[PDB]
């Protein structure tokens, strides 16, 4: 398999973003393999 | 072939190409997720890009050389997702993360919701700086996701 | 290696 990389642009803050989103408050546990996973 | 700035990545076999993920080249190393290109070697033009550093669980991967984001959230301030969707330019969203707690601290986390193939775009401060990479978090009860803001540890 |  050919996997590549092709740039994509500038890494740059904008200013006077569009802001969305909420800022959950989450309970998590992280295994060994990397994968978060909400604690029930 | 490591001009700074942020990357798709792309594999392709005899038909056309899928974005797999994206990355940021900073001091001549790529930065990307593990689960993008499994730690595989890249393509970057007609060179050759080895994994250097990576870590499973971290979910990161660094080719060239070891990781150079050193830069960390705050906990407090606002940050953006510049954002590199597939078949989509370049697009920053602004946001306050929200928190996720583990038994070992607290990490930002960020309620964007993208393509699979948008993993490994970069988070940033007010600075421009790395903070992290976006993809790798939970699915929460209604369906939408919410992303770690994944950093590394610069040696 | 989780090259190391």
């Amino acid at each position: 398999v050919d996997m590549y990389i092709e740039r994509a642009g500038d890494i740059t803050w904008e200013k006077d973003a569009e802001v969305t989103g909420n800022s959950p408050r989450l309970d998590v546990a992280l295994d060994e393999s990397g994968d978060f996973s909400l604690v029930e | 072939e490591t001009t700074d700035g942020v990357y798709r990545v792309m594999t392709r076999r005899l038909l056309g190409s899928t974005q797999v993920g994206v990355g940021v080249m900073q001091e001549g190393v790529f930065h990307t997720m593990w689960h993008v290109t499994k730690g595989a070697a890249l393509r970057s033009g007609e060179g050759r890009l080895d994994p250097y550093w990576g870590d499973v669980k971290q979910d990161l991967v660094s080719y060239c050389g070891p990781w150079k984001l050193d830069a960390a959230w705050d906990g407090l301030s606002e940050v953006q997702l510049l954002a590199v969707p597939p078949g989509e330019r370049a697009k920053n969203i602004q946001t306050l993360p929200g928190i996720f707690k583990t038994k070992d601290g607290d990490i930002g986390a960020v309620a964007l919701d993208y393509p699979a193939g948008t993993s490994g775009s970069p988070i940033l401060d007010k600075c421009g700086r790395v903070i992290g990479l976006y993809g790798n978090g939970v699915v929460i009860k209604n369906g939408s996701y919410v992303s770690a803001i994944t950093q590394g540890k610069r040696e | 290696k989780g090259k190391w």
